[PDB]
RNA sequence: UUCAUCUAGACAGCCGGACGGUGGCCAUGGAAGUCGGAAUCCGCUAAGGAGUGUGUAACAACUCACCGGCCGAAUGAACUA
RNA sequence: GUGAACAGCCUCUAGUUGAUAGAAUAAUGUAGAUAAGGGAAGUCGGCAAAAUAGAUCCGUAACUUCGGGAUAAGGAUUGGC
RNA sequence: CUCUUAAGGUAGCCAAAUGCCUCGUCAUCUAAUUAGUGACGCGCAUGAAUGGAUUAACGAGAUUCCCACUGUCCCUAUCUA
RNA sequence: GCAGUCAAGCGUUCAUAGCGACAUUGCUUUUUGAUUCUUCGAUGUCGGCUCUUCCUAUCAUACCGAAGCAGAAUUCGGUAAGCGUUGGAUUGUUCACCCACUAAUAGGGAACGUGAGCUGGGUUUAGACCGUCGUGAGACAGGUUAGUUUUACCCUACUGAUGAAUGUUACCGCAAUAGUAAUUGAACUUAGUACGAGAGGAACAGUUCAUUCGGAUAAUUGGUUUUUGCGGCUGUCUGAUCAGGCAUUGCCGCGAAGCUACCAUCCGCUGGAUUAUGGCUGAACGCCUCUAAGUCAGAAUCCAUGCUAGAACGCGGUGAUUUC
C-alpha cells in the first residue's frame, strides 16, 4: 500500500467477476474479499479500482485455479468522480493478480489502466500501459 | 433473547422530535461569546437562499494528491441586501436566565416591517408604532431614559434588524424581523451604535469577510407525513412480507408492554430547526458591482445570476454570500447566517480561496452557454431575427 | 481550466459537466449531457444528426 | 535487504602525490599504488565469509560506528585478524550522526574518540601476535 | 488475651564494627558462609551464624542478623472479637 | 382489416354507455411500471420477476425401445420502395 | 462338522426417498459444501412379481450444478391507476 | 456455567510473573434436571428475518497498573457497556464447521424479546413411499414427499397533527424540563531511529486519506418520465391530404421540472469536573507512607458549551386595541 488513496464509487461488490488484465495465465478474477473494507450488518464488501481485493480465478491455467490470492483493480466500469470534477468509466472491469507486497505476479497489462491505481502501486505502474 | 447480529441504530435521537420548527425563520439559539476588546459589530445577519452554482478554484493544501491542482466544487447562494436597525433589545442576567428588560425602536418603519405585524395589512388602519413614534417629540424625551435604562442595567445588547424583502424577486412584501446580538465592546457604544443605526441599513461586508467559516441556521425543506423506511433509514423488508415492506418489523419486546420513544415511527419528514456549521465563505458579492460572476482568472464581465435566472428563485441585484458547499432550507427560503463559535484553526478552514471560475450555464436544463454572447458566438444567426 | 469539446456534438463542456468515457482501445470520449452519450451508445453517427457541429460541416451550413 | 552476505572483491587504482609516498615508512617503488579491496560482513553468521578474506589479505580497514562504540561482532573480527596475523587501521564511522542525534559537543565528541581508540587496543593488545 | 524489652538507655531512624582457626567435612566439572547434604566446634571478643540476603563460573564485592555510637521515654510480638 | 387463425388489436350492423358522487394527491398498501454498477452475494429454496419468443435460411450432441431425443444446442435474416 | 427354528441372502443394488452410529470413509465439484455426484459396503434394518436390476421417451413430481437472465440482494429511489 | 480461599507442585533456579494438585467457601439462572404453584370454556410451537432497549462475567476502541515487560509481540489485572462487534460455502436448524475481511469479528437478557410484524424451511393432522416392528388394524422420541398462517375502526403506548379557557390581537424572545453523537482504521513522516549481539523494530507531535454512524442538500453526474414535452414505429378507424382517434400510459429514442443515490455533494463544537492510576506535602509511627486533614495531575466517563423540542395550567419585553 505504498501511498494514499482518496475515495472513488464502488463498483465491484463481492461475487463479481473482472477479467484478468495481465499475461499471468488468468483469464478472469472473482472477487471474495476486498482489503480494507468495514462492517455493516447485510453490506456486501465491494472494491473500486486502485483496490486490493481477494480472488479466485474462475477461467484459466489449473496452475491458478483452486486458490486464492490477492488482486488489484486496474478498472472500473462503474461511473466514479474525481476530484476535478469528471464522471468516468471504463468499457470493462479488469484487475491483475498481485502479492501481498504490491508485487504484481503479472509481467505486463493490457488495456488502459486508471490513474488513481497506479499512483498507489508502482509495481503496477512499472507494467502499465496507457494509464489515465 | 439478545439480538442475533449487532448493527448500529438508525437515526440520531439528538434531533427530536421530529415535528415542523414552531417557525420558518428558525431560531438562532447561541451566539458567539462577546469579546469587548473590538468594534460593536454584527455576529449574525439575514439572507435568503437563492440556489446553487458549480465553482473551480486552484488547491492549496500541500502533501495532499490535488496540491495547485483544480477542484471543482459546488456551492450556494444567498441574496443578503443589506439589512435595516430598527431597535434595540436589552436583556439581563437573572437567577431564572436572560431576561429583556426594554425594546426601543427607530422613529420611522418601512411599511414593508409594519407589514410583519398585520396578518390582513391590506383591510387594516395601518396604526401600527403611531403613538410609540411621538415619544420622538421634542428631544427624544422618554426613548433617552430608556437607553440610559439599557445602559445601567443589560448584561447584553440586541439590535433588532429587518430584511429589505422588496429589494428580491419574491411574492412576499412581508420583512423578516430578527434579533443580532451586537458583540461589541461596553455594553454602552454596543447601546449607542444602535441609536446611531436605526433605519441606517448594515450591509454584509461588515460582518463576513472571504475564508470566514460560518454557520447556517434554517428550517429544512419539508416532506410531509413520511414512513419509516425513508424518514429514519430502515431496513426495506423482503418482498414476500405481508401488510407492507416500508416498515419495522418489531416495533418492540413485550415487555417493556410500551411502545419505547426510540423505535422508528412514521411521520413529519422535514420542516426542522438546523443549526449547520463550518460553511467557508467562498465569495462576498457587491450588487452595486457589475461583474459578479467574474474572477480575476475568467474575466468576462457576467453576474452571478445564470441564464435563465436562478431557477425558482429569480436573479441577484443585491449584496449576496456565497458558501461553499449546502446549507440546510429550500431556495427563497429566509437563512440566519451566524458567526462561528469558536476560532477553528483546521487549515481546511484559514485557507485563502480564489475563484479560477464560476459556472453560470442554464440549470434549467443541460445548459450549454456561460452568457447569451457566447451562444450566439457559437450558434449564428437564426430565422426568428438575429 | 481548458474546455473540452464533446466528442459527439463537438458542443462545449464546461468543468464538471458531462461524462468521459474510455474505450477499449484507450481512445478518450467527452459528452457534454447524457443524450451524447446515449446517442453514440446506441452507435448514431453524428454526421446524420442534425444538430452537432459536425454535420453542419459535412452539410457547409452557416459556414 | 542492506546487509553484506558474501564477502566480495575489487582491485581498486589510485595515485598519490609525489609527498605522500615519502612517508611510507617501506620500500616503495612508484606513486600509483593497487589497493585490492574485499568488502566483508558484520553477522556473526557469515564469520566463514570474513576468516575467508582475512586469509588473502595483509591488512585491514576496521570501521567503528562512533555513536555505537566498538561492538561484540568488532570484538570478533579483531580476534580473527590479530590470529591471521594481520596489521590494522581504523576509520571511527558514521559522525554526523554524534551532531545531530547526540547534540555532542567538541569535548563531548573528542572524548568519545579516545574511549574508543583506548577500546580497540584493548582488544588490539591482548590478542596481537607478541 | 498472653508473653516479652526499657533510664543498668529499649522501639524506631541514622551511624561504626560484622571477626580469627578456615577455601571447616562428604561431595562437585566447578560450590571459598550464601546449588546441596552432614557437622553446628573453637578461638579472640563490646559482638560478629561454620551464615540473613544480594552477588560470582568459582572467589571477590556489597547485606543482615549480632555488638556498639547517637538520642532520651516509653516500646515490641503473637492472638481474640 | 391485420394475421396461420373463432388469437390479440381497430372498425360496420345491433346494443350499451350500467356499477354512489365531488375535491385533494400524505404515510402504508393493492395493481402496473423502470432502474447506474454488481449479478443470486438475497432465500429453506432463484419464490417473484427478468431474459427467450413469430417466420425464412443455416446448423444441430450424449443416448435410444431406431420411433425419438429436436424448436436440442446454436448462427444469419426481417421495413419501405 | 454343527445348533436354533424349514432354509441361511444367491444375481444384483446401496449411507439409496431404505445406514442407528453419521456431517460414515475415499474421490470430485467450491475460497470455503451437514448439500450434489462417483466410489467403498459385516448393509442399526438393501435384495429379487411382498418383484430385483436397468431403462429411451414423458413429468405444474423431489434434488444438485452450469449458461443466459434479472431489484432476490447490496440499497434503495422513482412514476401511474 | 463463572469466581474465591489454603499452597504440595509447575515455572532450570523461585509457591502465588503466568499457573496450580489434595481439600474447601461461594456466585449465576443463556444449560439440563427436580418439582407441579398459574394457564387445558385455548397466553399462537422451532429457527431466521426485522427493530429497540438493557446486563457485564469486556472481544475491540480511551486511560492505566503487572510481567519470566529489552524492542516488536503477547499475557495478567484496573476504571469502564461511551462506541462498535461483520461478508459468505453446508445445514430448517438453535448449535456446529470452514472460507474471508476486520480495530474486533465478546457472552447474555427483555414471556428461551419480537407470527392481528414476516416467513413457514423444521416440528406436529388428515394424502403417500421406504426400512425395522406387528397375525392384523397399525406403531417408530427412524427416513422421505405434498400440505389454507384469519381480524384492529376500539382503550392505552408510541409517532407525528390540531385545540377551548387565561381581557382581545400581533411581534420579538427567555429556558424549566426532556433528548443529545459521533466512530474507527490506514498510508506518508518521526525511522530502518530508540531497544537490540543479531534477527528484527516502535511511540508522541506534524501531513494526507479512509471506515461505520449522523443531519442535510440537488450546482454537478446518475436513476425515475402522464411534461403523455419533441421526435420515431406498428395495426386499424376518420374517403386521400393535413391532422387526429383507439390499442387500460400501444411500443421505441431523447427528455426539462420535481423527487432522489456513499450511484451524488457539503457539514458533524470545546471548556470544566472526575474514574482508574501516577504524584505532592504530611502525620498516625522521632523513620517511612499519594491519605488520615489538605492537595497536583488524569479516561472513549460525567456536567456543561453546542445541537433538537419548548411546560399546550412556566415566563419576559413589545405593538396596536373598535367614535357611526
Ligand atoms: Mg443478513
Ligand atoms: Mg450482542
Ligand atoms: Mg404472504
Ligand atoms: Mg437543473
Ligand atoms: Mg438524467
Ligand atoms: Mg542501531
Ligand atoms: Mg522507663
Ligand atoms: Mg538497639
Ligand atoms: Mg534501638
Ligand atoms: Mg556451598
Ligand atoms: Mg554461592
Ligand atoms: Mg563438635
Ligand atoms: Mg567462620
Ligand atoms: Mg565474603
Ligand atoms: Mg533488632
Ligand atoms: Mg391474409
Ligand atoms: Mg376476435
Ligand atoms: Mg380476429
Ligand atoms: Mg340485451
Ligand atoms: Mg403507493
Ligand atoms: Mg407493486
Ligand atoms: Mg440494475
Ligand atoms: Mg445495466
Ligand atoms: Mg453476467
Ligand atoms: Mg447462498
Ligand atoms: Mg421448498
Ligand atoms: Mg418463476
Ligand atoms: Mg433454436
Ligand atoms: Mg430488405
Ligand atoms: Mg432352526
Ligand atoms: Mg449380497
Ligand atoms: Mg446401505
Ligand atoms: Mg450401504
Ligand atoms: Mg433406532
Ligand atoms: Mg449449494
Ligand atoms: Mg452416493
Ligand atoms: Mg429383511
Ligand atoms: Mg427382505
Ligand atoms: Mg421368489
Ligand atoms: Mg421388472
Ligand atoms: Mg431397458
Ligand atoms: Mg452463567
Ligand atoms: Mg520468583
Ligand atoms: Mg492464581
Ligand atoms: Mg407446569
Ligand atoms: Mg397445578
Ligand atoms: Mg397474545
Ligand atoms: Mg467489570
Ligand atoms: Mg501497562
Ligand atoms: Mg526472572
Ligand atoms: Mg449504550
Ligand atoms: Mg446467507
Ligand atoms: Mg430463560
Ligand atoms: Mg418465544
Ligand atoms: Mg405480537
Ligand atoms: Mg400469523
Ligand atoms: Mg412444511
Ligand atoms: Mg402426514
Ligand atoms: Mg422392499
Ligand atoms: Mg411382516
Ligand atoms: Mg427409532
Ligand atoms: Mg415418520
Ligand atoms: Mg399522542
Ligand atoms: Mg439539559
Ligand atoms: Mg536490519
Ligand atoms: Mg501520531
Ligand atoms: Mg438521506
Ligand atoms: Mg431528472
Ligand atoms: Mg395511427
Ligand atoms: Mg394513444
Ligand atoms: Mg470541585
Ligand atoms: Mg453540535
Ligand atoms: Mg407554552
Amino acid at each position: 500500500a505504498q501511498g494514499t488513496k482518496f475515495r472513488i464509487s464502488l463498483g465491484l461488490p463481492v461475487g463479481a467477476i473482472m477479467n484478468c488484465a495481465d499475461n499471468s495465465g488468468a483469464r478472469n478474477l472473482y472477487i471474495i474479499a476486498v482489503k480494507g473494507s468495514g462492517s455493516r450488518l447485510n453490506r456486501l464488501p465491494a472494491a473500486s479500482l486502485g483496490d486490493m481485493v481477494m480472488a479466485t480465478v474462475k477461467k484459466g491455467k489449473p496452475e491458478l485455479r483452486k486458490k486464492v490470492m490477492p488482486a488489484i483493480v486496474v478498472r472500473q466500469a462503474k461511473s466514479w468522480r474525481r476530484r476535478d470534477g469528471v464522471f468516468l468509466y471504463f468499457e470493462d472491469n479488469a484487475g491483475v493478480i498481485a502479492n501481498p507486497k504490491g508485487e504484481m505476479k503479472g509481467s505486463a497489462i493490457t488495456g488502459p489502466v486508471g490513474k488513481e491505481c497506479a499512483d498507489l502501486w508502482p509495481r503496477v505502474a512499472s507494467n502499465s500501459g496507457v494509464v489515465v | 433473547s439478545h439480538r442475533k447480529y449487532e448493527a448500529p441504530r438508525h437515526g440520531h435521537l439528538g434531533f427530536l422530535p421530529r415535528k415542523r420548527a414552531a417557525s420558518i425563520r428558525a431560531r438562532v439559539k447561541a451566539f458567539p461569546k462577546d469579546d469587548r476588546s473590538k468594534p460593536v459589530a454584527l455576529t449574525s445577519f439575514l439572507g435568503y437562499k437563492a440556489g446553487m452554482t458549480t465553482i473551480v478554484r486552484d488547491l492549496d493544501r500541500p502533501g495532499s494528491k490535488f496540491h495547485k491542482r483544480e477542484v471543482v466544487e459546488a456551492v450556494t447562494v444567498v441574496d443578503t441586501p443589506p439589512v435595516v436597525v430598527v431597535g434595540v433589545v436589552g436583556y439581563v442576567e437573572t437567577p431564572r436566565g436572560l431576561r429583556s428588560l426594554t425594546t426601543v425602536w427607530a422613529e420611522h418603519l418601512s411599511d414593508e416591517v409594519k407589514r410583519r405585524f398585520y396578518k390582513n395589512w391590506y383591510k387594516s388602519k395601518k396604526k401600527a408604532f403611531t403613538k410609540y413614534s411621538a415619544k420622538y417629540a421634542q428631544d427624544g424625551a422618554g426613548i433617552e431614559r430608556e437607553l440610559a435604562r439599557i445602559k445601567k442595567y443589560a448584561s447584553v445588547v440586541r439590535v433588532l434588524v429587518h430584511t429589505q424583502i422588496r429589494k428580491t424577486p419574491l411574492a412576499q412584501k412581508k420583512a423578516h424581523l430578527a434579533e443580532i446580538q451586537l458583540n461589541g465592546g461596553s455594553i454602552s457604544e454596543k447601546v449607542d451604535w444602535a441609536r446611531e443605526h436605526f433605519e441606517k441599513t448594515v450591509a454584509v461586508d461588515s460582518v463576513f469577510e472571504q475564508n470566514e467559516m460560518i454557520d447556517a441556521i434554517a428550517v429544512t425543506k419539508g416532506h410531509g407525513f413520511e414512513g419509516v423506511t425513508h424518514r429514519w433509514g430502515t431496513k426495506k423488508l423482503p418482498r414476500k412480507t405481508h401488510r407492507g415492506l416500508r416498515k419495522v418489523a418489531c416495533i418492540g419486546a413485550w415487555h417493556p408492554a410500551h411502545v419505547m420513544w426510540s423505535v422508528a415511527r412514521a411521520g413529519q419528514r422535514g420542516y426542522h430547526s438546523r443549526t449547520s456549521i463550518n460553511h467557508k465563505i467562498y465569495r462576498v458579492g457587491k450588487g452595486d458591482d457589475e461583474a459578479n460572476g467574474a474572477t480575476s482568472f475568467d474575466r468576462t464581465k457576467k453576474t452571478i445570476t445564470p441564464m435563465g435566472g436562478f431557477v425558482h428563485y429569480g436573479e441577484i441585484k443585491n449584496d449576496f454570500i456565497m458558501v461553499k458547499g449546502c446549507i440546510p432550507g429550500n431556495r427563497k427560503r429566509i437563512v440566519t447566517l451566524r458567526k462561528s463559535l469558536y476560532t477553528n484553526t483546521s487549515r481546511k478552514a484559514l485557507e485563502e480561496v480564489s475563484l479560477k471560475w464560476i459556472d453560470t450555464a442554464s440549470k434549467f436544463g443541460k445548459g450549454r452557454f456561460q452568457t447569451p454572447a457566447e451562444k450566439h458566438a457559437f450558434m449564428g444567426t437564426l430565422k426568428k431575427d438575429l | 481550466m481548458k474546455v473540452e469539446i464533446d466528442s459527439f456534438s463537438g458542443a462545449k463542456i464546461y468543468p464538471g459537466r458531462g461524462t468521459l468515457f474510455v474505450r477499449g482501445d484507450s481512445k478518450i470520449f467527452r459528452f457534454q449531457n447524457s443524450k451524447s452519450a446515449s446517442l453514440f451508445k446506441q452507435r448514431k453517427n453524428p454526421r446524420r444528426i442534425a444538430w452537432t457541429v459536425l454535420f453542419r460541416k459535412h452539410h457547409k451550413k452557416g459556414i | 535487504r542492506g546487509i553484506t552476505i558474501k564477502s566480495t572483491a575489487i582491485s581498486l587504482y589510485s595515485e598519490m602525490s609525489d609527498e605522500d609516498v615519502k612517508e611510507i615508512k617501506q620500500k616503495t617503488d612508484g606513486n600509483s599504488f593497487l589497493i585490492n579491496l574485499i568488502d566483508s560482513p558484520g553477522h556473526v553468521d557469515f564469520s566463514s565469509e570474513v576468516t575467508a578474506a582475512l586469509r588473502v589479505t595483509d591488512g585491514a580497514l576496521v570501521v567503528v560506528d562512533t555513536i555505537e562504540g566498538v561492538c561484540v561482532q568488532t570484538e570478533t573480527v579483531l580476534r580473527q585478524a590479530l590470529g591471521e596475523r594481520i596489521k590494522p587501521v581504523v576509520v571511527i564511522n558514521k559522525v554526523d550522526r554524534a551532531l545531530l542525534e547526540l547534540q555532542v559537543s567538541k569535548e563531548d565528541l573528542y572524548q568519545t574518540f579516545a574511549r574508543t581508540v583506548e577500546s580497540v587496543n584493548v582488544i588490539v593488545s591482548t590478542y596481537a601476535d607478541e
